[PDB]
RNA sequence: AUAAUAAUAAUAUGGUAAUAGAACAUUUAAUGAUAAUAUAUAUUAGUUAUUAAUUAAUAUAUGUAUUAAUUAAAUAGAGAA
RNA sequence: AGUAUGAAAAUGAUUAUUUUAUAAGCAAUCAUGAAUAUAUUAUAUUAUAUUAAUGAUGUACCUUUUGUAUAAUGGGUCAGC
């Protein structure tokens, strides 16, 4: 199904915890915090190792199909579109003189 | 004076400017069988040791109190003073009256720019600090003088910033001894 | 002869002992690690020290090859016996194929210094 | 002013009282298999009964497992040693349980040369300090 | 040769604010810079006083 | 040592000698004491009863004072000279004061002879102005109201 | 017949056995009699004493038991008996354990602040120390569910040798740790036993040996390491060290230069005396002069609060904490 | 009059070519319980004086061992062509 | 050149911790600071793991030779044989 990671990995529970945790937060988790349940008078404290908070925030994945080029070739654009906002690095690869941009 | 103990220092056999760390030397030192008296080479400023606390804090019922051991090396008179106060230097006064103290207090409110706390001092021949202390500022004063130190504050820069953390957490380790 | 009032009249007190001749500078509550294994004492017995060369304050000390017993009190509690870390090296030659191993993992017994003071 | 830092006390074995490390030890053993017939006789071979007698401190367990025999013991630190006693006989398996009893539970460790005396207590005579000795350098 | 590229998008409004509350949080542990600081003094005791 | 006993921390803005850590050691002297009285007076369920409770709360003490009339040799600072001395806070200071008794007692003269004034005269059913008796008096007023 | 009829038996036996805690059963108890030889616990304390040390009140179970699916299950542990619990014993404990800690600590130094002998009676009797203690000693929690017991048969020996209350089985698992009070806590719980301990060494010590359980806890409690300079933290010692100088009988502190070295580099040192009259109050040395003089301050007024008088001297009563 | 373990005194323990004892990993054949609360494999951290096995956690497969042990045999051990 | 599975290595890109732009050699061992990570007895003045501050020591391995770091032979690496 078409949904985030902290929608699909976790059991109803455990996402109402980590929703409240990170909007008391400011949008995301930190270790220590008593977060009271709406609706329910029980409060909890929820524990992650660092993997569980990458891996909860909001990410997308994209992959391409097989292009024709080789990995030094695509390293010299990949390393220019380190961690720019993906707009930027939109128009860099539309005007970028490499034939791998276009992909 | 008390003790008549031979006194001694931590000896090497080895060169001690050469091997001042070199163990085997002090190791294989030898010293006759008995009672010595070998000064502690270490400042005393965090410690709570019996041979360290000063005569004036030990109860007088204290056996210690009357031998000798915080050894007065050091003496007053060729030390001069450190950050020393004025009244410290010449002894504090204590000669201003109700009246003027309350005219003090109408200048402070009234022109806190025009009557400074150093104004006042040299105007009544007192402290700063006991201007500070009778006296109070207008509120508009010390909020505008927040202020300007918020400025100051956010035209730092971020190395600054951090250096200033540093320094309160320097200071504060200081107190901790 | 030996007045030792200023040892007697301190807070705080150091002890140099020789164990095998080996020396060791203790205070109350230390944790000694002696590099053998004691079959004389077993774990929880209490070892009376009698051949304690130095008892020092932070200005006094008493010396003495070794210092009169009835002058001070230390005693230590063997806490365990263990071993070191097993290690192996590689003996060889430069144009050799054949390589000996060495293992190595020694004895230690663990001390704690349960009482130092002076009578 | 003056104000508090919070701190724990730091416990010393064998400064008043001693707490013996060892406290428990568990033989399990297999009916099945050549690897634990010096578990089992040594199991039914009264020793273990004065092994209980001479240590009241340690609780002893007896445990039947299918697989090779083992000799697990738990110490106060919280840690744990297992050792595997397979093709062994009455009297190694007791060489291997004197082993667990007489050893602290901590990691076993490499030390440096003369690394001998571990200590929480500050320096009676004080760190030495280039302005405050006896002889002043040149 | 035939490649393929991969890519893992993010927020700016969680991941790089998380990041930045950790930073600073690593920068108030940063212990402070003494003159004469406690330098632990390296070596082993040796078994007698040097001082 | 009398009078740093019947002298509070408020009086002189501190600078003569008070009464605080004797006020602690013989508040805790004297409610172990009054634990091990209910134990006597074995049984482990009588240790949090509302007599328990009011055989050391701050009320009794200051009646104790009062009655015992130790109130006049007490320093201490009137927070409003003239009015009903209620409201300034003196079941504190006369609590504090008997308890700097008991911990100067402790300190200086030992546990056992402690114990055993908190024993005699404290503590005691047929004296008529004992802890024990204000302990009385104060569960039968909480169970009229 | 049926296996349910079994159960109901040995959970009818446990909750019996628990209630009464008789001695022919208790003595059998591996871990109580290694508990007491370990802890050379009185031959005259009991077993059945040191099982009623180890349980808990736990007497009414919660209505969070009727919702598991909101992150709490306890199916531990069978209802107490309301006399036969440690309730009493915890409260004698922490008036013991209160009483000799302040006298000790008192005692070896006698003009600590109030706020620091809080903190180091804290330091050595609070709830994480007990608890540590008591796992040190070996008491351990019942974990395991009474139906898993009747499965594998396991005598009541051995549970009534093992900390017993209402604990959260699910406590942590999938991350999730719902909050509860501290009747449903591990560490209040191994705290309550220790405490519970000391009751019961006094309870039997007291008649022929008033001492023994002070005896004791100098040996597991005080013998404890803690350097009460590191408790230490102040503002102004400049002006509480002349308030102090001035409330006794001694001359104004001035502080004075003794040695300095390396002035105009980045790190300097100075060595500063604060001098009241011709007598050194405090040592001080820093980087700077203002760091030198506090640094002597503080250190004239912790060898005052931190005097440790001798044990064969006449009592001392300080005048109170240096108030400005 | 043995075997195992331990204790004391004494002697000995570098090694190419080479000689002589002992043991471990892999696979196959004979005998051979147990079982998902188990077995096998892999990673990390501990234990046993450690080319090997074991304990814990995690991951995958499997209602599961040519299993522990004793024998008999090898397409039985690779940085060197 | 069967099917299924396949966190086996060599190899490539990226991220994270740590060190690195005044320092020189088989890249490792020991000594020793500092940062980080994990830890349900870290009670801590705790433990372990990762990491080119800094110091000392250190002339790859086989073959064949009286004798090799040798600028004498053989090897780009790994898996299988
Ligand atoms: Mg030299
Ligand atoms: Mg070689
Ligand atoms: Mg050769
Ligand atoms: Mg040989
Ligand atoms: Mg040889
Ligand atoms: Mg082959
Ligand atoms: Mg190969
Ligand atoms: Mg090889
Ligand atoms: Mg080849
Ligand atoms: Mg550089
Ligand atoms: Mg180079
Ligand atoms: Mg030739
Ligand atoms: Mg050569
Ligand atoms: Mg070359
Ligand atoms: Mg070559
Ligand atoms: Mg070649």
């Amino acid at each position: 199904p078409e949904q985030l990671a902290s929608q699909s990995l976790l059991s109803p529970l455990k996402r109402e915890i980590y929703e409240a945790n990170c909007k008391i937060n400011g949008g995301f988790y930190k270790k220590d915090t008593i977060v009271k349940l709406p609706n329910s008078s029980e409060r909890y404290k929820l524990k992650l190792t660092k993997r569980e908070i990458e891996v909860l925030e909001p990410s997308v994945y994209a992959q391409s199909y097989r292009i024709k080029s080789s990995m030094k070739k695509a390293t010299l654009l990949l390393r220019l579109l380190g961690g720019l906002d993906v707009m930027k690095a939109i128009s860099q690869c539309h005007f970028s003189n490499k034939k791998i941009a276009r992909e | 004076k008390q003790f008549g103990f031979p006194k001694t220092q931590v000896t090497t056999i080895y060169n001690k400017t050469k091997s001042a760390s070199n163990y085997k030397g002090y190791l294989k030192h030898r010293d006759a069988p008995g009672m010595y008296y070998q000064p502690s080479e270490s400042i005393a400023t965090g410690s709570v040791n019996s041979e360290t606390i000063p005569r004036s804090f030990m109860a007088a019922s204290d056996p210690r109190r009357g031998l000798d051991m915080p050894v007065q090396s050091t003496k007053a008179k060729q030390c001069p003073n450190v950050l020393v106060g004025k009244s410290t230097v010449n002894g504090k006064t204590y000669h201003l009256g109700p009246q003027e103290i309350d005219e003090i207090r109408k200048l402070r409110l009234d022109n806190p720019q025009k009557y400074t706390r150093k104004f006042l001092a040299a105007k009544y021949g007192i402290s700063p600090l006991f201007v500070s202390m009778v006296s109070k500022p207008s509120e508009q004063h010390v909020q505008i003088m927040e202020s300007r130190l918020q400025e100051i504050q956010s035209r730092w820069k971020e190395k600054r910033r951090i250096a200033r953390e540093d320094r309160k957490r320097r200071k504060l380790l200081w107190y901790q001894a | 002869k030996t007045d030792t009032t200023p040892l007697k009249l301190s807070n705080e007190l150091y002890a140099i002992f020789k164990i095998h001749n080996r020396p060791y500078l203790v205070t109350e509550g230390d944790r000694v690690i002696l590099p053998f294994k004691l079959k004389q004492a077993e774990v929880g017995d209490i070892l009376n020290m009698t051949d304690v060369t130095t008892l020092g304050s932070r200005n006094y000390k008493l010396v003495g090859h070794p210092i009169n017993t009835s002058l001070y009190t230390l005693k230590a509690t063997v806490v365990g016996k263990t071993k070191r870390a097993f290690q192996t090296r590689e003996v060889t030659k430069r144009r050799n194929r054949r390589v000996r191993h060495a293992k190595s993992k020694g004895d230690l017994t663990i001390l704690r210094i349960s009482e130092l003071s002076m009578n | 002013v003056v104000k508090a830092i919070a701190r724990n006390s730091i416990g010393r074995n064998g400064v008043g009282a001693f707490v013996f490390p060892c406290r428990k030890i568990t033989l399990q053993f297999c009916n099945w298999g050549g690897s634990s017939e010096g578990m089992r006789k040594f199991l039914t071979s009264k020793r273990l009964d004065k092994w209980g007698q001479e240590f009241p401190w340690i609780q002893f367990e007896v445990m039947r497992k299918s697989g090779h025999p083992l000799l697990r013991a738990e110490y106060t630190n919280g840690r744990e040693k297992v050792i595997c006693v397979r093709n062994l006989n009455i009297d190694n398996v007791e060489n291997k349980l004197k082993l667990l009893k007489d050893s602290d539970g901590d990691i076993l460790r490499r030390r440096t040369k003369n690394d001998n005396v571990e200590s929480l207590n500050s320096s009676v005579r004080g760190i030495w300090s280039p302005l405050h000795a006896a002889k002043r350098h040149r | 040769p035939y490649i393929h590229v991969r890519c893992i998008l993010r927020t700016k409004s969680v991941t790089k604010r998380r990041l930045a509350y950790e930073a600073h949080l690593k920068e108030q542990k940063r212990a402070p810079w003494v003159q004469l600081g406690d330098k632990p003094i390296r070596g082993v005791t040796g078994g007698v006083y040097k001082w | 040592l009398i009078l740093q006993c019947l002298t509070h921390k408020s009086f002189a803005h501190g600078s003569k000698p008070y009464n605080e850590k004797l006020n602690l050691l013989g508040a805790q002297f004297l409610k172990l004491q009054t634990c091990i009285h209910s134990l006597k007076n074995l049984q482990f369920s009588n240790l949090g009863t509302k007599f328990a409770k009011e055989l050391t709360s701050k009320n009794t003490a200051c009646t104790f004072v009062k009655l015992h009339n130790l109130d006049p040799f007490i320093f201490w600072k009137m927070r409003d000279p003239i009015k009903d001395g209620h409201i300034n806070g003196e079941t504190t200071i006369f609590a504090s004061v008997l308890n700097a008794f008991i911990g100067a007692i402790l300190s200086t003269n030992g546990s056992e002879k402690a114990a055993k004034f908190i024993q005699g005269s404290l503590l005691d059913k047929e004296d008529l102005h004992s802890l024990v008796n204000i302990a009385n008096e104060n569960v039968a007023s909480a169970k009229a109201k | 017949e049926s296996e349910l009829a079994k159960y109901k038996e040995y959970y009818q036996g446990l909750k019996s056995t628990v209630n009464e805690i008789p001695e022919s059963v208790a003595s059998k108890s591996p871990s109580l009699r290694t508990l007491h030889k370990r802890l050379q616990l009185p031959n005259e304390l009991t077993y059945s004493t040191l099982s009623r040390c180890l349980t808990c009140p736990s007497a009414k179970l919660p209505d969070k038991i009727n919702n598991p699916t909101k992150g709490a299950a306890f199916v531990n542990t069978v209802p107490t008996n309301k006399y036969l619990d440690n309730h009493g014993l915890n409260i004698m404990g922490k008036n013991l354990l209160s009483y000799h800690v302040t006298k000790s600590i008192i005692q070896k130094y006698p003009r600590l602040p109030t706020v620091v002998l809080n903190a180091a009676v804290n330091a050595y009797i609070s709830e994480a120390v007990l608890a540590h203690i008591a796992k040190y000693w070996g008491i351990e929690v019942e974990t395991t569910s009474v139906l898993s017991r009747y499965l594998k048969m396991e005598p009541f020996e051995f549970t009534l040798g093992r900390l017993k209350f209402f604990n959260n089985s699910l406590n942590s698992k999938d991350g999730i740790e719902l909050i509860t009070g501290k009747n449903f806590s591990e560490t209040s719980a191994l705290a309550m036993s220790v405490r519970s301990i000391i009751a019961a060494i006094w309870a039997v010590t007291e008649q022929k040996d008033s001492q023994a359980v002070y005896r004791f806890i100098d040996d597991h409690i005080m013998s404890r390491k803690l350097d009460i300079t590191k408790m230490f933290q102040f503002e102004q010692p400049t002006r509480e060290l002349a308030m102090l100088c001035r409330r006794e009988g001694l001359e104004k502190p001035v502080s004075k230069l003794v040695a300095e070295s390396g002035r105009l580099s980045k790190s300097p040192v100075f060595i500063v005396h604060v001098f009241s009259g011709e007598e050194t109050l405090g040592e001080g040395y820093g980087s700077s002069l203002k760091e030198a003089k506090a640094r002597a301050a503080t250190d004239a007024l912790m060898k005052w609060y931190c005097y440790e008088p001798l044990a064969q001297q006449e009592p001392v009563i300080d005048p109170g904490t240096v108030v400005v």
